[PDB]
């Protein structure tokens, strides 16, 4: 068989038909050997429904990575409810079966989600917030907010947890940004001249939610989405929508932003954590954001 | 108006269930049509309950609709339909009436998507245009022919559904989207990432539940979970 | 540029020699197209000294040339106690993510490890056993060994 044959065997018996497929590559494509026959071969395959070895063959030559972006790795970690231990006995197998890194280890995968969470995006305000900190990078705040552990008082056991709204709010947006900037490209609007008039339409929302079942029973989830980003540049133009959210009831895209162990019912304890989130909501509506996207700075109302 | 508000809602419409108590007083019109309340005011204990049995092992011969106790949403979609309102007319004594709810169901399903819709301004504008006369002609045969039970009563799914929608639809947009449901459905997914990835003690265990339900949500991560 | 062409247009241009190579395996291999193509590319390669190429290529054909051995795939789905459709999903990404079939699909796992499993392998028995069935391909037996369900009896 040609195959069993050495390599001296196979160029004897096969130099004809590669001179034949050198004057005709001469002929037709600048004598490109290479090519030629890579072709060939590529439809030689395709002709025996061998899908398989062909896509591997040309996941061989343009491109050959071998190498997985840490973003899907870290999005297939988390997406497919994968847990983490877990995730690293799988690594240390999927590396030790095969010679190549394709699942990037678990401290860079971390560091590499650690920059989409909120509080990595700078910012600033114009003005400055009504009565908040002007600082940007706190992450993940203790929902108790500064709540004296005197006994004496009201009990400080409430648990919760929550970000700041406008920290997860800027993080929405840069997350947002590749689908602003395509909008950009389609309504083909100009670019040093859409930097001021952005209006962001968010839907708010918080249910309650009962028995956390197990061997800590009640529960909110106060959470939003950004629903609609529109353009006010620069006559009335009454409205122009730079993209209207496509499932704003599809749960793939309800981003929580607030979570309490508390009841639906008593007043008390929801508007004693709820506060900060209020005051927050109101003494925004106002004032104007600057976020650096694309490059350039632009502004926001809400 | 007794408690001092603290949180501005748009006092919106919520377009998730919208509909059941329109399904069930439906309902409790057909039994009251096998039934006589205009011939007899005064039913007693069991009445009801007789005509409720007729009316569904009627509509189990027809629509083979077994029966229930809460109109949940498949349920309610088959029971608001041309075909059931004939079915159920055919026990109604009476033919008068049987063409007076006909048309009444018929006017229901000329309005009743223009509520669930996501943007009839061009899903299907001409029923938002027709709506206003649709919902005068609803309330005016309600009044002349069924005033035995709305004299005083109305459930308020039936007010807002008859007075406010097209305005609402004017002032915002849509109805549907703003439904709560999303959120709601969200719900499967905290106390589930609850019980995989736990801390687990509760100082800790909500920092990594928010993690993983934030990083979950994004656009970018779904970005690469293309599958075409 | 040949390459960047569909394959009706890449089809279209190369007919002509295709039908060359096609009489010429005709004439001395008995039509094995796939194996003369396959040589050519081998030796084309060998060649242009990229040597690493040809080295894989090799592997590709006659070697486990589909990217992982489906039994380590296997194994990393039990190994971790990883769910099924978990398994499809993951699957789905890794391809639609990079270009290559590196996972093993579903119903080709099962099949192959449907060999790993008791009641697969003929063999025989010298005596044959006391009171025993002469089946070997028989697998997950019922343990209730057979009980008259009448309710007259204990259960
Ligand atoms: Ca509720
Ligand atoms: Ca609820």
């Amino acid at each position: 068989h040609l195959l069993s044959l050495t390599r001296r065997a196979q160029k004897h018996r096969l130099r004809d038909l590669k001179n034949q497929v050198k004057t005709f590559a001469e002929k037709e494509e600048g004598g490109d050997v290479k090519s030629v026959c890579l072709t060939l071969f590529l439809l030689a395959l395709r002709a025996g429904n061998e899908h398989k070895q062909a896509d591997e063959l040309e996941a061989m030559m343009q491109g050959r990575g071998f190498g997985l972006h840490p973003a899907v790795c870290l999005a297939i970690r988390v997406n497919t409810f994968l847990s983490c231990s877990q995730y690293h006995k799988m690594y240390r197998t999927v590396k030790a079966t095969s010679g190549r890194q394709i699942f990037q280890p678990l401290h860079t995968l971390r560091n590499a989600e650690k920059e989409l969470l909120p509080g990595f995006h700078q910012f600033e305000w114009q003005p400055a917030l009504k009565n908040v900190s002007t600082s940007w990078d706190v992450g993940i705040i203790d929902g108790l907010s500064g709540w004296t552990v005197s006994v004496d008082d009201v009990p400080a056991d409430t648990i919760s947890r929550r970000f700041r709204y406008d920290v997860a709010l800027v993080s929405a947006l840069k997350d947002l940004e590749e689908d602003i900037m395509e909008g950009l490209r389609e309504r083909a609007l100009d670019d040093s001249m859409c930097t001021s008039g952005f209006t962001v339409v968010v839907k708010e929302s918080c249910d309650g939610m009962g028995d956390v079942s197990e061997k800590p029973e009640k529960a909110v989830r106060f959470s939003f989405t950004i629903m609609s980003i529109s353009i006010r540049l620069e006559g009335e133009d009454d409205g122009i929508t730079i993209f209207q959210e496509q499932k704003p009831n599809s749960e793939l895209s309800c981003r929580p932003l607030c979570l309490m162990f508390v009841d639906e019912s008593d007043h008390e304890t929801l508007t004693a954590i709820l506060g900060p989130v209020v005051a927050e909501r109101k003494a925004m509506m106002e004032s104007r954001l600057i976020i650096s996207v694309g490059g350039l700075l632009r502004s926001f109302r809400f | 108006v007794s408690a001092k508000p603290f949180m501005e809602t748009q006092p919106t419409l919520d377009a998730l269930h919208c509909d059941i108590g329109n399904a069930t007083e439906f309902y409790k019109i057909f039994q009251d049509e096998i039934g006589e309340v205009y011939q007899k005011p005064n039913p007693s204990r069991e009445e009801r309950r007789r005509w409720r049995s007729t009316l569904d092992k009627q509509l189990r011969k027809k629509m083979k609709l077994k029966p229930v106790m809460r109109m949940n949403g498949n349920y309610a979609r088959r029971l608001m339909t041309r075909e059931a309102v004939e079915a159920v007319c055919e026990l109604v004594p009476s033919e008068e009436r049987r063409e007076a709810l006909l048309k009444l169901m018929d006017l229901y399903l000329q309005m009743k998507p223009v509520w669930r819709s996501t943007c009839p301004s061009r899903d299907c504008p001409d029923q938002l245009c027709q709506y206003s006369y649709n919902s005068q002609q609803f309330a005016d045969l309600l009044s002349s022919m069924f005033k035995y039970r709305y004299d005083g009563k109305i459930t308020n799914y039936l007010h807002k559904t008859l007075a406010h929608v097209p305005e609402i639809v004017e002032r915002d947009g849509s109805i549907g989207a703003w439904a709560s449901e999303g959120n709601e459905s969200g719900n499967k997914l905290f106390r589930r990432f609850r019980k995989m990835n736990a801390r687990q003690s509760k100082t800790f265990e909500l920092e990594d539940i928010l993690k993983h339900h934030w990083l979950y949500t994004s656009k970018y991560l779904q970005k690469f979970m293309e599958a075409h």
